């Protein structure tokens, strides 16, 4: 009948608490080993079981918009891209001037790939070259002779990516340390901030590919039965909507250009890669996309978009409001970075839910750059060597991000803009379910024990 | 420019580069033409060819790029030669409208033909006209090579002689003609006209006579 | 199924307006294209400009100033003319039916093919000389036979003096006879005209009562003459 | 029911008071629980005691429990007005339903008198129209318990159509009760006056209405 | 610390079948039972069963084994210790005496060895089984009556007769005038109708100055009377 | 109920249980506690601070627990009494109707002086009369 304390060591207590996680990605052993940017394989590799605990009678209030799980892989990525330029080849002596020709092409009715010629002092100081390379326009501006210099250099310095890394993604896992866990929401239709019915821990995350884009999504999670709509606020037309797929688009993008690379000696040991002369039929990178696919898919979007919406609702319009970098679906393929028009992709217009006899494959055009400068980071721009040969590559698709209009002070029922307003917002669509805690194994309470006597 | 000549046995296939090569995907025309007629059209699409043109002949497509666009000739044979040109329509060249360089196709080892030599005086009633000229008329003779030497008496003319280059006739041989202008009085004088026409290492002579 | 006819006057004074006219039986001008080549000595065969069935023109950028092409729609004809010709202009012109043809390499929305031309069907072909020198008309002076080889077998025929216009053409009998035939082909004498000479081979049992006479017909001299053969 | 308790009990105020809970060996408390609630009619229960003597959150420590191997007791000590109502206990196992008792009723002595509060209606002329006439005696604030009543027609008792409702408790802790006297207008108009009596074992009180005025 | 509120009151015939509900509130609904208990005049208050809302497991007394049929929703989360759920209970066969109040109850507690005792329990529900059909009520006005000459104070109120549903619903001026209302309980006439009445105790100088107004809702039959009651009494001890 | 090594509840296995449900199995959230122990880039200083805040906060409950007796022991029982001010429960109600977070949420404002007392009161007072007791 009298109550004393009894301290307890490994209580089930956790507080919500922000730590310096880690990475965990899979052993890739081969004799042609290429180190990889995005996910070094410095950090420990997975587990080779997952192990997942089910936490039953768990009612935890997950927020995706306030997880510093992104604001710290949106980190990583920043500081894990500075350390593969540092020590690849900078170009700062290729500053100099260039008469650039257009490309020989008969006009069917202009040409952006381009052709320039400029100088180049050799590995010796005192001998001067000169010869030639294709530089795509929009890497190039002119000055005046029709004389040209490169985008960047009355900005900033540019340094080329060393050949031997690659640019694509592999999946990471992001494990929590020691004395700490990550909880996981399960709910199917998981509104974006809330209470997680069915909760479970995790040491690592899933494996998450950093893939850096714009607009649509590509190669992320797949929500299970209808699709979902997180919004921080969908009242507020300044808060970006991330929308998710249940069934997997694909895209197909080539670039038909069959080029060739060839190494100039700008200076000691140092080889400036670069376009040479083009082989074969002179064409434009494409991106294929099935219609009948898009039209279930959008069919599917404007249904959850008349859920969070009055029953009298219509359709959007696209891209409008910044830089061209911006305007376009930016991403990476194989090495080069592509720049689709994203017009014909969001075409329609539907009243309570666009050709019928229209082309099958929904078909862009997408502009390549070579000099980059991401994630809005100024400073230091990097320069995409050449590929050589035909590029062709194909992901899926699984997310979208869209932006309301911002009527003034009425509206006109309501449409929607494709608008990637931060990169950040790449992480929160796969780091929505996570969410960092401590574990508290101090727990004190009462009990009817009361220890020996001091004798 | 000018043709590139090309040499073929008799009856082996052979084959004719084309100049210019494309620098991408190209759709090439193969005419066949002989001098002074009509030319024909053997390939119109690199791999098509219209009504009435024989099987032996056939063209490369480009299924993959950096195949190089030849005419194969089948069974080679008399007919055959000809000038062929190679017109050309890349993605890369902008409208080409010139032809491609002509190919002189020759049929080697092809049997040679003695040639059949007509000599004829000057008309009576061109001597009325005060002017006489000897006709030498050379027909049936394959190997386009001959010399015409004109003789009065024992002595060569080699003023006034006129003699067309051989062009070749229906029967696939050449065919020359050798024309000797002289004055009604030196006709008279003379004993006999004659003319030698060496064909290769033979020589035929027909010798005329004022009447 | 298309037969064409090239007609034309054969000989332009230099620095003159050369026309030509391409009469078409096979089918309507407005279904089809057509083009013309010419085809100079010594020289290979060029391309000159071609014009479609809605009347488009299109002309070779180095004839580009000089040419300009037409076809007449009650007529199955189409003219050609060239301005300010020179004796390079003199060649053997050919009128041709030319069909539209479409090679793509890739997606046809982005461009990616271009059109390519070839003429499957082509005319005779008329000669047209170029040169400030006047008209000189043949004369006929006929080849008696030699009375020539055994078997029976004697040769006779006809002289064409010279004369400047170099189309020339010869038949026997209005056509009648065509075996033996063997008309020769012209020498350019240091004169400046042409002259040829038309043999025909015939039995000597035959050479007696033969009748045979050659026609000399003549274009650019507008005569027509014919010669009795005799020996 | 099979599980019964004492048909009623009394005790004094500030004082203590036992109520029994027993029945067959069935239902035995040797190897079953025993709870108790709190049950005023016309309103939800409220657990005072559950598994045996333990007691409920916020109970007050003046209940207590008890239980023998054949029967079990609830002691409610330091008796209030409130505590004067019915009380049911409950026998039960971990993964068997409850049985309530037959139930239990308290009354606490050593209480305050409250005058009886009486009010006698005619009947309205809305009423009188339709061939209806109701007489309406309502009472109100009376701790004594157990009212009678009594109708009289020009000082004579009345039999027919007489309904009294059961006294019913307030909610201070005072008692209420209600009778009605339906009429026909023949014997509202034929008569000088109506009279509702209401007779208590300390006082009586009449009130009577007239239909001339 | 939570409420339990149950479905209104029904009136259905015998041998029909009626489903009743239970929303809760302000706890984890998936911790506790729910029990189902009812209380009649024939049989006093009997025990139904329980059910659990997180296993899905049920026990039912045999003597309602054959036509309890109960049922739970899933629960709604509200922050992360409480939520908002729902119970519900058809019964089928009714008979005239399963006429009486039923109740649902939370359980006690999670583990232990009464996890299932009715602790929390809702207002009850309110059922009738009778081959009659709905009448509704007659309201009169009650002329104000002295209740204290010296003391200045009067008594007024409504009256209401012939409604065959038991449920009675009485309010003052909206639900503005709460302070000195006194309902009565309803008499249960030989015909099977029943009736009350409800006065409310107010000064008499307050005749200029406030507004009475009885409003009387009978939901069964789904009548609504708002009745002015007459400021002016007979009462000669009142008239002074 | 009782698992006999096969329950496999797992770390946090039993988190939205009772108090004296999850109580039973505390050497899963014990060992599990330090799982870290089974070059300049970034994953190296991430990692290697990673690692040692592990082993800091570990040697922070071991140090709570050496001053307070029960360096040894997962479960360990005191002599300081439980003042109703710091909860007023039973406990019946705290080990059956309570999830150790619930019921942490309550007394979070009290642990830091129950802390102090825990190892002023006892432990240390025990030891000077451990000192005393036997030095007759
Ligand atoms: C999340 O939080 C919830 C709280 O809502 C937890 O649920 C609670 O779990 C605890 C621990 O298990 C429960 O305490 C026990 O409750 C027992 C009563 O229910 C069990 O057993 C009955 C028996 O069923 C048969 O008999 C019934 C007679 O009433 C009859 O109705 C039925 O049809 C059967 O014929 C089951 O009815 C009941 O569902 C449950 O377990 C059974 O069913 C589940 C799911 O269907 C199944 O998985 C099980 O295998 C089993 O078949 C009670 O008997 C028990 O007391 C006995 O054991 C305890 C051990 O602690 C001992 O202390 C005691 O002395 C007895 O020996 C104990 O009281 C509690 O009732 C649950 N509460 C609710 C509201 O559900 C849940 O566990 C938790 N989840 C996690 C992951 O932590
Ligand atoms: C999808 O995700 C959104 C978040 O973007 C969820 O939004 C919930 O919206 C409700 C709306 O009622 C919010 O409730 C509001 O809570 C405010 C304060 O929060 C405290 O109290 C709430 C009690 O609900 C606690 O949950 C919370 O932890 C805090 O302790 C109140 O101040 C608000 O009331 C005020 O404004 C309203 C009008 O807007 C007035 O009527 C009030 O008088 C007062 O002025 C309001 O009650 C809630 O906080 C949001 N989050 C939740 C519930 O987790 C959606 O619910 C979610 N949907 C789904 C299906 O998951
Ligand atoms: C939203 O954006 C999308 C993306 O571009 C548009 O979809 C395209 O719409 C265009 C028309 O705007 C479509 O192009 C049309 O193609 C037709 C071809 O189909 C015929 O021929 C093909 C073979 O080539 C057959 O297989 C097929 O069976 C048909 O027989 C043309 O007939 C159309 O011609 C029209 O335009 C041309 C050129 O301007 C004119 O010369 C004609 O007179 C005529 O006006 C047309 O070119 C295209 O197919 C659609 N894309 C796809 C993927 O199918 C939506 O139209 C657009 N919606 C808007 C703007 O409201
Ligand atoms: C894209 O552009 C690239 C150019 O960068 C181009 O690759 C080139 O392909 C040609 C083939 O047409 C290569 O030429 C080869 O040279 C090698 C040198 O060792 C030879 O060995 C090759 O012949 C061999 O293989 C034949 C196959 O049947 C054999 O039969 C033969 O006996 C030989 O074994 C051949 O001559 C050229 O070297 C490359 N250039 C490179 C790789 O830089 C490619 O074809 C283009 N593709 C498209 C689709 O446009
Ligand atoms: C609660 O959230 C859990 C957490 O994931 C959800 O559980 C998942 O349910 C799916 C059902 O398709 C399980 O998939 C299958 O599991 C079996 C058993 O391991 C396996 O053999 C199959 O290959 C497949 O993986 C999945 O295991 C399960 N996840 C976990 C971690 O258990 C569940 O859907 C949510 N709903 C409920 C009602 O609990
Ligand atoms: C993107 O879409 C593609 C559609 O092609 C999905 O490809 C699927 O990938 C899985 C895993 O590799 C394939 O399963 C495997 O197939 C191989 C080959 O037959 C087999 O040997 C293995 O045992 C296994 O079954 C699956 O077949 C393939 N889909 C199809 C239609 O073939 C891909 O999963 C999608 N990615 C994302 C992120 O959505
Ligand atoms: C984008 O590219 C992908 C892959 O390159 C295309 O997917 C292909 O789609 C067709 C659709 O029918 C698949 O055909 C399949 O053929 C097999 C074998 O006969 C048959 O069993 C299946 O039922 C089906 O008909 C094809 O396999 C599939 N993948 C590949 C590698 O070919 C897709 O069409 C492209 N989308 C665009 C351009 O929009
Ligand atoms: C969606 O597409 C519509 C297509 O019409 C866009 O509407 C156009 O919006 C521009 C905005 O600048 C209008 O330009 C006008 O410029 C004058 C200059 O004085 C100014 O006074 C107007 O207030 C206006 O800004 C333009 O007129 C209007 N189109 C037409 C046909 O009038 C719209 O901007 C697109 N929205 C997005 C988000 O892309
Ligand atoms: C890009 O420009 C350079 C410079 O004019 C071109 O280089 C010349 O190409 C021609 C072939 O047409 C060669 O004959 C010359 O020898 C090249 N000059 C030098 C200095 O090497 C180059 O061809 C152009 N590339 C393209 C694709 O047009
Ligand atoms: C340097 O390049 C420019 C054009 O880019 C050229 O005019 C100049 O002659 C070059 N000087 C050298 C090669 O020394
Ligand atoms: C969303 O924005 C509207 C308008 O600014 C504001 O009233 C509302 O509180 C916001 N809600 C959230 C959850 O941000
Ligand atoms: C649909 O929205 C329109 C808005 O104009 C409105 O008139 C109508 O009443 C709405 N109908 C429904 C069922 O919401
Ligand atoms: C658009 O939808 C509204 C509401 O459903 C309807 O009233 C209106 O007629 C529709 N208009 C068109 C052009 O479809
Ligand atoms: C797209 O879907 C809508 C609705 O199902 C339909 O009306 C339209 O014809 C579809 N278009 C195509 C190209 O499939
Ligand atoms: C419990 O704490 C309160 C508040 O500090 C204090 O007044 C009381 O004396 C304490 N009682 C015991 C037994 O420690
Ligand atoms: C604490 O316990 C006392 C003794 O029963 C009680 O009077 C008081 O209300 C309780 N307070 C709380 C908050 O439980
Ligand atoms: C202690 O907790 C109570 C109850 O939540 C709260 O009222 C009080 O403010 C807290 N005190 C401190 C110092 O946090």
């Amino acid at each position: 009948a009298k109550k004393w304390v009894t301290v307890y060591y490994g209580v089930p207590v956790w507080k919500e608490a922000t730590t310096t996680l880690f990475c965990a990605s899979d052993a890739k052993a081969y004799d042609t080993e290429v180190h990889n940017v995005w996910a070094t394989h410095a950090c420990v590799p997975t587990d080779p079981n997952p192990q997942e605990i089910v936490l039953g009678n768990v009612t935890e209030n997950f927020n995706m918009w306030k997880n510093n799980m992104v604001e710290q892989m949106h980190e990583d990525i920043i500081s894990l891209w500075d350390q593969s330029l540092k020590p690849c080849v900078k170009l700062t002596p290729l500053c100099v001037t260039l008469n650039c020709n257009n490309v020989n092409t008969n006009n069917t009715n202009t040409g952006e790939m381009k052709n320039c010629s400029f100088n180049v002092t050799t590995s010796i100081r005192d001998k001067i070259k000169k010869e030639y390379a294709l530089f795509y326009k929009l890497d190039v501006v002119p000055l005046e002779i029709t004389n040209y210099r490169l985008i960047n250099c009355n900005t900033s310095v540019i340094t080329q990516a060393c050949p031997k890394v690659s640019f694509e993604p592999i999946p990471i896992h992001y494990c929590a340390p020691a004395g700490f866990a990550i909880l996981k929401c399960n709910s199917k239709t998981f509104n974006g901030s809330g209470p997680c019915t069915n909760v479970s821990t995790v040491q690592c995350t899933h494996g998450i590919r950093p893939v850096v884009s714009t607009q649509l999504l590509l190669n992320g999670s797949l929500a299970e039965e209808e699709i979902v709509i997180r919004s921080e606020n969908i009242t507020d037309n300044a808060k970006t909507i991330i929308v998710q797929l249940n069934e997997a688009v694909e895209i197909n993008c080539t670039r038909p250009n069959n080029n060739t690379r060839k190494s100039i000696h700008i200076g000691p040991g140092r080889a400036f890669y670069a376009t040479g002369d083009i082989i074969g039929n002179i064409r434009q990178a494409h991106c294929n996309i099935s219609k009948a696919r898009w039209n279930e898919t959008l069919g599917q979007i404007v249904a959850k978009l008349e859920e969070q919406f009055p029953n009298k609702t219509i359709i959007f319009n696209h891209s409008s409001g910044g830089d061209p970098e911006i305007v376009t679906h930016s991403f990476n393929c194989g090495g080069e970075f592509f720049y689709c028009n994203t017009t014909p992709l969001f075409n329609s217009t539907w009243n309570n839910t666009y050709p019928t006899g229209g082309e099958q494959n929904i078909t862009l055009q997408c502009r390549i750059k070579q000099i980059i400068n991401m994630w809005q980071g100024v400073g230091k721009a990097m320069y995409a060597p050449p590929i050589r040969g035909q590029i062709r590559c194909s992901s899926n698709i699984t997310g979208l991000l869209l932006t309301r209009d911002g009527g003034r002070d009425q509206n006109g029922t309501e449409t929607f803009r494709p608008g990637g307003g931060n990169m950040r917002d790449n992480w929160r669509s796969e780091l929505y379910k996570y969410k960092v805690v401590k574990i508290e194994p101090l727990g004190i309470a009462p009990t009817a024990c009361k220890r020996r006597v001091v004798q | 420019s000018y043709v590139s000549p090309l040499s073929v046995a008799l009856g082996e296939t052979a084959r004719i580069s084309c100049g210019r090569q494309a620098l991408g995907s190209r759709a090439v025309q193969w005419y066949q033409h002989k001098p002074g007629q009509a030319p024909i059209l053997l390939i119109y699409n690199n791999q098509d060819r219209p009504s009435g043109i024989p099987e032996r002949f056939s063209g490369t497509p480009d299924i993959n790029f950096g195949t190089t666009a030849t005419l194969t000739i089948s069974g080679v044979e008399v007919g055959d030669e000809a000038d062929y040109y190679c017109h050309m329509w890349d993605s890369r060249s902008g409208f080409s409208w010139s032809f491609g360089g002509a190919t002189r196709l020759t049929v080697l080892s092809q049997p040679k033909a003695a040639p059949s030599v007509t000599l004829f005086p000057p008309s009576s009633e061109e001597l009325q006209a005060n002017k006489a000229t000897l006709v030498c008329l050379i027909s049936d003779f394959y190997p386009g090579a001959v010399t015409v030497a004109w003789k009065a008496d024992s002595s060569p003319v080699k003023a006034g002689v006129e003699t067309t280059t051989p062009s070749k006739q229906s029967n696939n041989k050449y065919a020359a003609s050798s024309y000797l202008s002289l004055t009604p009085e030196q006709w008279k004088s003379h004993k006999s006209y004659s003319c030698q026409v060496t064909h290769e290492g033979s020589t035929v002579e027909k010798t005329v006579a004022p009447t | 199924q298309v037969q064409l006819q090239e007609s034309g006057p054969g000989l332009v004074r230099p620095s003159e307006t050369l026309s030509v006219t391409c009469i078409v039986s096979g089918g309507s001008i407005s279904n089809y294209y057509w083009t013309w080549i010419r085809q100079s000595p010594g020289k290979g065969l060029e391309w000159i400009g071609y014009i479609s069935d809605r009347e488009t023109t299109t002309y070779n950028p180095s004839l580009n100033s000089r040419a300009v092409i037409s076809r007449d729609t009650s007529k199955n004809q189409l003219s050609l003319q060239l301005r300010s010709v020179t004796t390079a202009d003199t060649a053997i012109y050919f009128c041709a039916t030319a069909r539209r043809g479409q090679r793509i390499y890739g997606v046809v929305s982005f461009g990616e093919f271009f059109y390519y031309y070839y003429m499957d069907v082509w005319g005779k072909g008329t000669a047209v000389t170029v040169s400030s020198a006047s008209t000189k008309g043949p004369s006929v002076f006929p080849l008696a036979p030699s009375s020539s080889t055994s078997g029976g077998t004697a040769a006779l025929g006809c002289l064409v003096k010279d004369y400047f216009p170099e189309p020339v053409t010869v038949s026997w009998n209005s056509g009648a006879l065509t075996s033996g035939v063997h008309t020769f082909p012209a020498v350019l004498q240091s004169s400046g005209l042409y002259s040829l000479s038309s043999v025909v081979t015939v039995p000597s049992s035959s050479l007696g009562t033969q009748t045979y006479i050659c026609n000399v017909n003549h274009k650019p001299s507008n005569t027509k003459v014919d010669k009795k053969v005799e020996p | 029911s099979v599980l019964t308790q004492s048909a009623s009990v009394s005790g004094s105020l500030g004082q203590s008071v036992t109520i029994s809970c027993t029945g067959p060996n069935s239902v035995c408390c040797s190897h079953k629980s025993i709870s108790w609630y709190q049950w005023p009619p016309g309103r939800a229960p409220t657990l005072i005691i559950y598994e045996d003597n333990e007691r409920a959150p916020g109970i007050s420590p003046r209940f207590s429990g008890y239980k023998s191997y054949w029967s079990a007791y609830l002691t409610i000590s330091d008796l209030r007005p409130e505590d004067e109502t019915t009380y049911y206990c409950c026998s039960y196992t971990h993964n068997s339903g409850c049985v309530f008792g037959t139930g239990t009723k308290v009354s606490v002595l050593g209480q305050s008198k409250a005058n009886p509060s009486v009010t006698l209606f005619p009947p309205s002329s809305e009423e009188l129209q339709a061939n209806k006439a109701t007489l309406v005696c309502l009472i109100s604030d009376f701790y004594p318990g157990a009212v009678t009543v009594a109708w009289k027609a020009d000082s004579s008792p009345v039999k027919a159509g007489v309904e009294t409702t059961t006294p019913s408790k307030q909610s201070n802790n005072k008692y209420a009760a209600s009778s009605y006297l339906s009429l026909t207008p023949e014997q509202w108009k034929s008569h000088r006056s109506y009279s509702c009596q209401v007779t208590h074992e300390g006082s009586t009180v009449e009130k009577t209405v007239a239909p001339t005025e | 610390e939570g409420q339990l509120v149950q479905s209104g009151a029904e009136l259905k015939k015998p041998g029909a079948s009626v489903k009743i509900s239970c929303k809760t509130s302000g706890y984890r609904f998936n911790f506790y039972h729910i029990n189902w208990i009812r209380q009649t005049a024939g049989r006093g208050p009997e025990w139904m069963g329980w059910i659990s809302p997180y296993s899905g497991d049920k026990n039912l007394a045999p003597a309602f084994q054959d036509r309890v049929i109960m049922t739970t929703d899933t629960e709604v989360p509200v922050t992360s210790f409480t939520s908002t759920g729902a119970a519900y209970m058809e019964i089928r066969n009714l008979k005239f005496d399963d006429t009486g109040t039923y109740f649902c109850a939370k359980g006690l507690l999670r583990d232990g060895s009464s996890t299932w005792l009715p602790y929390l329990w809702g207002q009850g529900t309110l059922l009738t089984v009778s081959s009659a059909s709905t009448k509704g009520p007659s309201v009169f006005p009650l002329a104000p009556s002295s209740k204290s000459t010296s003391g200045g104070t009067a008594a007024l109120g409504c009256l209401v007769k012939d409604y065959f549903p038991e449920p009675v619903t009485v309010s003052w001026n909206s639900g503005a005038l709460t302070s000195g209302v006194h309902t009565f309980p309803a008499v249960l006439q030989s015909s099977g109708l029943y009736s009350l009445s409800s006065v409310v105790t107010v000064p008499s100088s307050s005749l200029g100055t406030q507004t009475y107004i009885c409003n009387v809702n009978h939901k069964p039959s789904n009548t609504k009377v708002d009745k002015r009651v007459e400021p002016k009494s007979c009462d000669k001890g009142l008239e002074v | 109920a009782v698992g006999l090594g096969a329950f496999i509840l797992g770390f946090l296995g039993a988190a939205g249980s009772t108090m004296g449900a999850a109580s039973m199995a505390l050497t899963v959230q014990a060992r599990l506690l330090l799982s870290g122990i089974v070059q300049l880039t970034v994953w190296g200083i991430k990692q290697l601070q990673a690692r040692v805040l592990a082993v800091e906060r570990y040697l922070r409950d071991q140090q709570l627990l050496g001053i307070w007796g029960c360096s040894g022991k997962i479960i360990c029982c005191t002599n300081v009494p439980w003042n109703d001010s710091w909860s007023n429960k039973t406990i019946n109600e705290i080990w059956d109707n309570m999830t150790w977070m619930q019921w942490e949420k309550e007394i979070d404002n009290y642990t830091q002086h129950i802390y102090t007392l825990l190892e002023v009161s006892q432990i240390q007072q025990e030891k000077n009369e451990q000192e005393l007791l036997e030095l007759d």
